[PDB]
């Protein structure tokens, strides 16, 4: 039986109270399930409405929809992205008659006037099986409706006519239809997919709705001009919308010229409600509607100027709140209040009280203490309502800690007398229903409170004999310690100003007479000197050398790269590539498993990749193109082609998050295909990675996605055949080469969005193949951007634009110290927001806490640094606001500009800049570069313009994107072919390959052949080869004297190279696998079948434990402050020279 | 010609010719790549300006 009574009368109320969050959903659910009549729930704000659009589904199977709001403000300047319109008026077709179900409308679209039934009913039509309606006659009917003729119909309002075959997409339905007109008549109503392009099935009749919410034809345009010349005035200007629609084109903000197109007052949509319709109210309309009207009037009087596009009076386009609250009195109303209403008829307070605080914390030994106490002492049913099925596992083990396994029920009425039950939905705050004694315990009821605290009061032991009790009787000059700065001399009382206030402070004269003051209020930061040396105390300098110690510089090319990358490219060019085999139907099956169709640009890229990948040459290919254009499926097809030959693809991505994304994408795609795939990064335990590496070494794993854990000299592919680098930028050089050094002829394949200028230039010179991609697969609506000087009102209007639409905002502050302040500054500017912070220096658990709050829309605005560069993209986040677009990489700006969207919601990307004189010239150039080239496919153009701004870095070295005057392209090709000849000539092994024969002789010192001493790089590489290959000391000094003959005396790095090889010789002879020496010491590691004397090592350890400590049988950590590398060399040489007698 | 300090004089014609050669080589590569129309359009615009 029920608990209250449905109201059916003109304007009566029914007041339901004592309700708390996520119970309004179940009340209106039972309202829908118990009442004959459509239920229109009118939320106090669209944000709340969106939340309700989840929860009602969770509690009922009855039909639900929203009425789609235009996502702009009143009197804004944007078309609503007519897609939205396609939803909107569709509801207006069915709203005349809907017997059951619920429609959720916020107050905004509740009070807007809408197009009358005359227009919509008249310009709607039906097409059945048997009309004798002619082909071009129906085409002209579509023209008079105002659709658009394109041959590639994908989105709404699109039609094609080709001879007899006709297709169109009605704005009311959700799928297109094909017609096949014969003898000037309809013969087929075939639904064919937007992706399949083939008839799914055949219907007999379907309905058509017109273009959009006002007519467009020439009679209507004449009516529009007549009514404009009635009310407003005209001025000849090609941007003035009067003449601009006299040219026929509809402007951006034309939807706010609704009543002009219609010759009658617009209905307030209450006529659109059925006669027997009930309204339920949430919160208080009398405040929210009034606030919206005040905002509309303020924005109108702000914009009721600029006679170029003047504006209407709101008393015609929008309702007035008095008119609203009078017209409400023709519909019965049920008000849901979160407050205890005292007593009267038509008013029942339903006990839906708060749950007690079931907070879970691991600080106590028992985490689920409150839960295990509450559930056992409870006497009724309890339901948990997990959000996602995977999160249901998050239920299962946690409730296993007190050993509770709940039931899975669909409807809440399936609750029994007492028990534990789980279900699926989106509710967020549980409750207790006293009438049936129900408990609802949501996901956020166990993870309630966000915490922010680090540390405090380390050395605050304020009773030491040295705190001086803050007696203030100290004579001037006695030294004083301040805990944050240091020791100095007290110098008395002083009086200062700090911005219009007086104050008394403590003068402290530290070293070099840099005065410091602290107020007398904070006297507890002051202690007497504790060393007992009041006449001998030292004097610190304030803060220390923060920037003075940064004048060091140098660290001469610790190791040169101009003689290594040349070797790598020589190994690449010398050996030929690998041969792949592609089988047309076999690979075509993998094409079919892809449930989409590729663009012509994707087809070009796939043809290029497949062609060059089958060939016996070494691929080096960019698949540059803007984000969201489907680059992944290219490398995905290529990976399929490689694994068909069993050649162990290796994807490499520059973060664990992208590694996870590629891991589950490849696994889900290749779920049907028999193959093994995994990710590897820091999130894999070492206990698991040691298994993964062995499985890879035997070659049981065909695809290893991972972050830089690849290039850690530990993976050993049995046969690598295809590297796929993703997001090329943020991999520096030698990260892409530590993997190429292992196998010379790997088929590189490098995706990106914006290449770094070095790799873009080296693609533009024919060294790297390039394949630009554009034409995104779905219609993909671009992200408008703006470039503005930072203004407290433009940021506010952007934030309210995104909030009242119902979407999150990426506020990008790019700072850690001041972001805490900027949170409350933005909160004070925008009271209507729910702001919280997230940055990289959070404790990495609060960070993912904030992210998983952000996926569930619990707070709109996220002031955040550039951690979102990786992005965890949600659907609602649709406005990024860069606070300082002054200093950012152009690639970074584009990438963050691509982080928004991923929906049918038109996004925005503001780039707030400082004063145009304040920003640097390079900042200027970046700003017009990003402002001008704004369209689809601007990913490549931005990097192309980034080149010649920063200049391509040195071709044969590290350090992409530098304007240096190094070796040219002509000389580089010469060096490469000379290296190819000298390599292919005499049997000469690879450099890095004989690093396999090398022992680890790291000393952290310049040990190389310097470029000043030997200018040409190929002779330098030849000397590297001959040094590292030589096996006797007499050969080593033979090379040394040969250096004396050709280029004279040795610099210190050269002689260190020679004696490092000298060490290497008898190091291999003694089995010394690894040794590292440094400033303070190091560790030496030998073989197992080694000559290290047990008696001698025991003697060394027991005679000098402070300078020798074995951690293991062979790992010897020595601690010796070898300040000079000279002393380092002498110590290690004499040590191992003493070892060779003990070598037994 | 050199300014006696290890540098050379500007000789502005060399700078203008360098701009033209750079832009023309860029356009040649972009034609060899069958690049999309907007980027080759911008490069031809900037070549004409050079
Ligand atoms: N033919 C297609 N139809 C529908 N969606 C597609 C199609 N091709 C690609 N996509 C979508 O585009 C996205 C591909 O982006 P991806 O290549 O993974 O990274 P990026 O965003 O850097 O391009 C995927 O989310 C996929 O859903
Ligand atoms: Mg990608």
């Amino acid at each position: 039986q029920y608990r209250y009574t449905l109201p059916v009368k003109a304007g009566e109320q029914r007041l339901l109270g004592e309700l708390t969050g996520a119970a309004c959903a179940t009340l209106v659910a039972e309202i829908a399930e118990r009442h004959a009549g459509p239920v229109v729930l009118i939320a106090p704000d669209m944000q709340n409405a969106l939340r309700l659009h989840d929860e009602i589904s969770q509690f009922t199977d009855q039909m639900v929809m929203n009425l789609a709001d235009w996502e702009t403000l009143p009197y804004d300047s944007f078309s609503p992205h007519q897609d939205i319109i396609s939803s909107r008026l569709s509801t207006l077709y069915q709203l005349p008659t809907m017997q059951r179900g619920v429609l959720i409308v916020p107050v905004n679209t509740l009070m807007q006037r809408v197009c009358p039934h005359s227009f919509l009913h008249g310009h709607a039509l039906v097409m059945k099986k048997g009309q004798r309606l002619s082909r071009d006659a129906l085409r002209t009917q579509l023209d008079s409706a105002g659709y658009r003729h394109v041959d590639q119909v994908m989105e709404h309002g699109e039609y094609a006519t080709r001879g007899a075959l006709l297709d169109l997409f009605p704005m009311g339905s959700e799928l297109p239809y094909r017609l096949d007109f014969f003898d000037d008549e309809i013969d087929s109503l075939r639904v064919f997919d937007v992706d399949s392009q083939r008839t799914l099935e055949e219907v007999e009749a379907i309905n058509l709705l017109p273009a959009h919410e006002f007519p467009t034809d020439k009679a209507a345009i004449e009516l529009f001009r007549s009514q404009w010349r009635d009310t407003f005035e005209v001025k000849r200007d090609p941007e003035h919308i009067y003449q601009q629609v006299s040219k026929g084109t509809l402007p951006a903000g034309i939807e706010y010229w609704q009543p002009l197109f219609f010759s009658e007052p617009l209905p307030p949509l209450f006529s659109y409600f059925p006669a027997n319709t009930l309204l339920v109210n949430t919160g208080d309309l009398e405040t929210s509607a009034e606030r919206f009207q005040a905002d509309t009037l303020a924005r109108f009087e702000n914009r009721g100027v600029d006679p170029m596009r003047p504006l209407l009076p709101p008393q015609s386009l929008w309702l007035r709140v008095d008119e609203l609250f009078s017209e409400l009195k023709n519909w019965p109303r049920v008000q849901l209040k979160t407050e205890h209403l005292p007593t009267k008829a038509a008013n029942a307070n339903l006990g839906f009280q708060k749950l007690p605080d079931l907070a879970v914390q691991a600080q106590q030994k028992a985490p689920l203490d409150a839960l295990r106490k509450f559930l056992e002492t409870f006497d009724g049913p309890v339901v948990f309502s997990v959000e996602s099925e995977g999160r249901r596992e998050a239920l299962g083990e946690l409730l296993a800690r007190i050993k509770i396994a709940p039931q899975r029920i669909m409807r809440l009425d399936e609750a029994s007398d007492r028990g534990r039950y789980l279900m699926i939905g989106a509710a967020e705050h549980g409750f207790v229903d006293t009438v049936r004694n129900l408990a609802l315990i949501c996901e956020s009821d166990l993870l309630g409170e966000r915490v922010a605290r680090r540390r405090q009061d380390s050395r605050r032991t304020i009773n030491p004999d040295t705190l001086i009790r803050n007696l203030a009787e100290l004579h001037i000059g006695q030294p004083v310690v301040h805990l944050e700065h240091g020791v100095g001399r007290y110098a008395g009382m002083t009086t200062l100003e700090a911005g219009g206030i007086t104050g008394e402070y403590l003068m402290l004269t530290y070293a070099n007479d840099a005065k410091l003051y602290v107020p007398v209020s904070s006297l507890h930061l002051i202690s007497r000197y504790a060393g007992g040396a009041e006449e001998n105390a030292p004097l610190h300098k304030l803060g220390g050398d923060a920037w003075s110690r940064a004048r060091q510089k140098a660290a001469e090319k610790v190791r040169d790269v101009a003689a290594e990358l040349l070797d790598i490219y020589a190994q690449r060019a010398a050996k030929e590539g690998f041969a792949f085999k592609h089988d047309r139907e076999q690979y075509q099956l993998f094409c079919d498993s892809f449930p989409f169709e590729t663009t012509p640009d994707q087809a070009q890229a796939i043809n290029a990749v497949l062609s060059d990948m089958c060939q016996p040459l070494a691929m080096d290919r960019l698949v540059c193109g803007d984000v969201g254009f489907g680059k992944t499926e290219v490398a995905m097809r290529a990976a399929f082609l490689a694994v068909d030959n069993h050649k162990q693809v290796a994807v490499l991505v520059p973060t664990t998050l992208l590694a996870q994304q590629h891991y589950d994408n490849f696994r889900d795609r290749f779920a049907n295909w028999p193959v093994r795939i995994e990710m590897i990064s820091r999130f894999r335990s070492a206990k698991e990675q040691t298994q993964i590496l062995a499985e890879v070494a035997e070659g049981k794993i065909d695809i290893l996605i991972g972050t830089h854990k690849l290039l850690q000299s530990d993976v050993k592919f049995k046969d690598l055949g295809l590297l796929i680098v993703d997001e090329e930028h943020r991999f520096g050089v030698r990260h892409k080469e530590r993997i190429k050094a292992m196998r010379a002829n790997v088929d590189i394949l490098t995706l990106t969005a914006t290449p770094i200028p070095r790799t873009l230039n080296m693609a533009m010179s024919g060294m790297r193949d390039l394949s630009i991609i554009a034409t995104p697969p779905a219609r993909r609506l671009a992200v408008k951007t703006f470039v503005r000087e930072y203004d407290s009102m433009v940021v506010r209007e952007a934030i309210l634009r995104e909030i009242l639409r119902g979407g999150q905002v990426y506020y990008l502050y790019n700072d850690v110290e001041n972001i805490q302040k900027a949170a409350e500054r933005l909160a004070e500017l925008v009271p209507e927001a729910r702001i919280a912070i997230g940055h990289g220096q959070m404790r990495e658990r609060e960070l993912e806490r904030v992210m998983n709050d952000f996926h569930h829309q619990r707070f709109n605005v996220l002031v955040c640094t550039t951690i979102i560069e990786t992005g965890i993209d949600i659907p609602t986040a649709n406005t990024i606001i860069i606070e300082r677009a002054d200093h950012f990489g152009l690639a970074q700006l584009h990438q963050l500009r691509g982080r928004v969207g991923r929906s049918h919601h038109q996004a925005y990307a503001w780039l707030l800049t400082p004063h145009p004189k304040a920003m640097t010239t390079d900042a200027q150039k970046r700003l017009e570069a990003i402002a001008s080239l704004e369209d689809l496919g601007a990913g490549f153009a931005l990097a192309t313009h980034d080149l010649e701004i920063r200049g391509a870095g040195e071709l044969l070295g590290e350090e992409q994107s530098g304007s240096m005057e190094t070796i040219g392209f002509s000389l580089y090709m010469e060096l490469l072919e000379n290296a190819v000849d000298a390599l292919k000539a005499g049997r000469e092994p690879s450099l890095e390959d004989l690093t396999s024969q090398q022992t680890e002789v790291e000393l952290r010192m310049p040990s190389l052949l310097p470029d000043d001493f030997i200018p040409d790089v190929n002779t330098r590489l030849s000397f590297y080869k001959r040094i590292a290959s030589a096996k006797t000391e007499n050969e080593l000094e033979e090379i040394k004297v040969e250096l004396i003959d050709r280029f004279g005396l040795l610099p210190d790095p050269a002689r260190t190279l020679l004696d490092i090889a000298r060490l290497r010789q008898q190091a291999q002879k003694l089995g010394i696998r690894k040794l590292e020496g440094n400033e303070k010491g190091g560790v030496i590691e030998f073989a197992e079948k080694n000559h290290v004397n047990p008696a001698w090592l025991i003697g060394l350890l027991q005679k000098q434990p402070q300078h020798y400590r074995l951690d293991g049988p062979t790992r010897l950590k020595f601690i010796q402050d070898l300040s000079e590398r000279k002393t380092r060399i002498e110590w290690v040489r004499q040590f191992m020279r003493e070892l060779e007698e003990n070598a037994i | 010609v050199p300014l006696d300090g290890g540098r050379f004089a500007t000789s502005d014609l060399n700078d203008l010719y360098r701009r033209v050669i750079n832009r023309n080589n860029r356009l040649k590569r972009l034609l060899d790549l069958a690049a999309p129309d907007i980027i080759v359009r911008n490069e031809k615009r900037m070549l004409q300006e050079a």
